[PDB]
């Protein structure tokens, strides 16, 4: 199909930070980029479309950047109502193809694992 | 305002066939593309089926083909997916969504609550070692 992947797996920052997350396609997929957030328990919800556009009524503090291969989503401030697991999502070709997800996540106690 | 609201999925025996339903609203349905998508314990998203306005053209993924069956009625619209030959691979939480735009090649509006399908007897029963 078309392989999308998710860079990375899982992270985890703080209020007010600014956070990236890769979404890479194996065609070239012009830019036919969807990006979703899925609180536990939630459906996904449309973020970005069209590699750029946000849905409405989208803060303007998730951004989406890139065309081909590479793509980019940009949160610029932490929030905690962004707690979740970010989705990208070709529209290329069928099978319509989900990327693997990247869960964002607040610090949390354990030595930000750094040893 | 989309309302997709989805019921009929429960346990199911291995073999076994489902009917999920989804019902759609504030929106003309009958314009739309629809889809339905699933999610695996411990997996990310595959897109099952989708169906073309009409109840035209229908396509699956590889994974489901002939064991699942898509079907709208456009006179209550609503959705269905029948799903025959139950496999364990199927369990997941089911999604019915809008197509953003009328078109296959579209990212998804609006997702409906999500019904579970759990294709389990007893996992697995084997003894010979």
């Amino acid at each position: 199909d078309i392989q999308m992947t998710q860079s990375p797996s899982s992270l985890s920052a703080s209020v007010g930070d600014r956070v990236t997350i890769t979404c890479q396609a194996s065609q070239d997929i012009s830019n036919y980029l969807a990006w979703y957030q899925q609180k536990p328990g939630k459906a996904p919800e449309l973020r970005i479309y069209d590699a750029s556009n946000l849905e409405t009524g989208v803060p303007s503090r998730f951004s989406g950047s890139g065309s081909g291969t590479d793509f980019t989503f940009t949160i610029s401030s932490l929030q905690p109502e962004d707690i979740a697991t970010y989705y990208c999502q070709q529209y290329q070709n069928l099978p319509l193809t989900f990327g693997p997800g990247t869960k964002v996540d607040i610090k949390r106690t354990v030595a930000a694992p750094s040893v | 305002e989309v309302h997709l609201l989805e019921s009929g999925g429960n346990l199911v025996q291995p073999g076994g066939s489902l009917r999920l339903s989804c019902a759609a609203s504030g929106f003309t349905f009958n314009i739309f593309v629809m889809s339905w998508v699933r999610q695996a314990p411990g997996k990310g998203l595959e897109w099952v089926s989708g169906v073309f306005g009409s109840g035209g053209n229908t396509d699956y993924a590889d994974a489901v083909k002939g064991r699942f069956t898509i079907t709208r009625d456009n006179s209550k619209n609503t959705l269905y997916l029948q799903m025959n030959s139950l496999r364990a691979e199927d369990t997941a939480i089911y999604y019915c969504a809008k197509h953003r735009v009328s078109y296959v090649l579209t990212g998804f509006d609006s997702w409906g609550q999500g019904t579970l399908v759990t294709v389990s007897s007893g996992s697995a029963s084997a003894p010979t070692l």
